[PDB]
């Protein structure tokens, strides 16, 4: 996956513009109700899936820190996940639920933006979320 | 399965739908041309891939039109759609997995226009999509 | 659907899945493990993942004896997988993604043991772990 | 994606050892029964698919003319795709029917080599087909 220039500059804007931990957390509430399988290793939620229960808030910080480090240097993304991807071997994480968050995420910045995100903005993101759900695969062995 | 409140939340949706066929149908394809060129090649005829183009509303309409005329079949969902999986299936020969992209896409114009779009409305639509993606497949082979 | 020619194929085929179980149910689990690592993750008590561990071995008979068991009950497959759906869409939560990345290795499975394995034949079986993987992603959500 | 040192070295191997035009044509034989959508762009072959027919055996021997230049440099097989990616969009073919053919193509393998088409050689195959429909759909816009 590659992003062009203007797909850069589309996403470090939005990084800017949005509130890094509460969206975050929101696509994470969003991930688990309509995806409820990608739940399997969170029991110590206790069925507390909502954008603002703690646990959800804990996890989103986490996160939003690391998508903040792949947007800081979009073109070492694979490089500096290398070791958060053989992390979440060890986890025990499934790379397909990493699609899924994407998908909650675009969800997410739509409510957002509503109609400035257009066919082009939301294509950018995808793109982003492709990018980041590669690299966080791509040291499963 | 959809539950008796899935059903209720497809219903009203369906309702909504049919009063913005045209604009809703542009948009969502729109996204689908853009975020996935591949689908572009079905539409060979078309001078233009924007949602502000004519043929791209048309097509849109009667998709929609489709999509909401099924929210009122729930019960029978196989019977009603098996005209429109013929089609599909035996005569304009899309590859089956640009249903489930399209979906995506779908979800995304709906949270664009609705005022609200919790995550639980979101989990009712996502399956009514699945089910009717599954349908349009069923007569390939 | 499953035509009657598709029918006769795939009883056939039970036959031979049900005589040679624990051996191709190795030879699959092998191969999905090997192509698609994350898959791994659900079986974290297991010692090694070769298709000589006899972990693997235990796990591949199950799993091809409940698919030799289905090919007996084409006409009511829904009501027959309805227990083995339950276990994993609401114990296990195996991504249902992964279904079809198994059916695609079970194939090979097949073509390495078959004597012969025309398209025809590969044709209906596909068909059949199709419908499989369905049932088997229906009580998620 | 990305090929190991061994990876390349098993598929300059495979090569050496296959008939080039007469595996293709098989495996093409295999795509257009087993996924019957995938013939949309092939009228021409009036309805005759078979691996010896004549229109079969003259588009194998583009496909896997084409493959060959993939092998020799499989480091730049991208860059080297460029204006055949663009060609396929020009002719009107889905990206998916690429990941389709790839399919096949790992059954004629495996029906080829049979045993000695272990887990691992297949993980190889795989790839390679992985990074073959992902350079053909590289130069979609
Ligand atoms: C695509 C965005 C994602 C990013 C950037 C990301 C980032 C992180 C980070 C930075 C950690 C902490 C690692 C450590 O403890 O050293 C983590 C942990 C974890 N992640 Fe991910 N992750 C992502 C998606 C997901 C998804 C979709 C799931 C699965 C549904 C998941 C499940 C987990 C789990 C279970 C942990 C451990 C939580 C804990 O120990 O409390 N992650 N993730
Ligand atoms: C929610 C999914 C979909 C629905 C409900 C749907 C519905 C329809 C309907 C109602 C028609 C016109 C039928 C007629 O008047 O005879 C049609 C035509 C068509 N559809 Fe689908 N469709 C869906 C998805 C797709 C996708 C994803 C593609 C392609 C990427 C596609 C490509 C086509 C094409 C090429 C036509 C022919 C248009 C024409 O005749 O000018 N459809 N579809
Ligand atoms: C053709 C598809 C499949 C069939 C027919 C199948 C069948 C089964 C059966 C019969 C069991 C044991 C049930 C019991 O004794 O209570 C089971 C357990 C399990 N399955 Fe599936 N399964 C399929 C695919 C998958 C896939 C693709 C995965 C994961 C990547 C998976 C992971 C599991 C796990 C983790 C267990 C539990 C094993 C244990 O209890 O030790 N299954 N499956
Ligand atoms: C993944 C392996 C593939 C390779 C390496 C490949 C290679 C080629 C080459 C070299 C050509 C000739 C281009 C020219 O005329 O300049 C071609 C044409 C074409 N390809 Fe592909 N192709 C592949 C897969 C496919 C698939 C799976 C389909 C769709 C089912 C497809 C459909 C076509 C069509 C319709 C043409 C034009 C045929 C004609 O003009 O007679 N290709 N391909």
């Amino acid at each position: 996956v590659k992003l062009s220039e203007d797909q850069e500059h589309y996403i470090k804007g939005v990084w800017k513009d949005v509130d890094h931990k509460q969206i975050t957390a929101k696509a994470l509430e969003r991930v688990f109700v309509v995806y409820p399988w990608t739940t399997r290793l969170f029991s110590k939620l206790q069925g507390l899936f909502s954008a603002n229960d703690i646990g959800v808030q804990q996890h989103a910080d986490k996160v939003q820190r690391a998508l903040g480090e792949a947007i800081d240097d979009l073109k070492k993304v694979e490089i500096n996940f290398q070791n958060l991807s053989g992390k979440h071997q060890e986890i025990g994480v499934d790379t397909q639920n990493f699609k899924l968050l994407g998908q909650t995420f675009m969800v997410e910045l739509a409510l957002h933006y509503k109609k400035t995100f257009r066919p082009k903005e939301h294509a950018a993101a995808y793109k982003f979320f492709r990018l980041v759900a590669e690299a966080l695969s791509s040291n499963y062995h | 399965v959809l539950s008796s409140q899935n059903k209720k939340a497809i219903e009203e949706l369906g309702n909504l739908i049919k009063a913005n066929a045209e604009a809703w149908g542009a948009d969502a394809l729109a996204r689908l041309f853009e975020l996935h060129p591949q689908t572009k090649t079905y539409f060979s005829k078309f001078s233009g891939f924007e949602a502000c183009n004519e043929q791209v509303k048309k097509h849109g309409k009667r998709v929609m039109n489709a999509l909401a005329d099924a929210t009122h079949h729930l019960d029978n969902l196989h019977l009603h759609l098996e005209d429109l999986a013929r089609k599909h299936g035996e005569n304009l020969l899309v590859d089956p997995h640009n249903f489930h992209l399209f979906a995506d896409c779908i979800v995304v114009t709906l949270a664009v226009n609705l005022q609200a779009f919790t995550p639980v409305t979101h989990c009712a639509v996502d399956k009514f999509l699945e089910l009717v993606a599954y349908e349009l497949s069923s007569c390939y082979r």
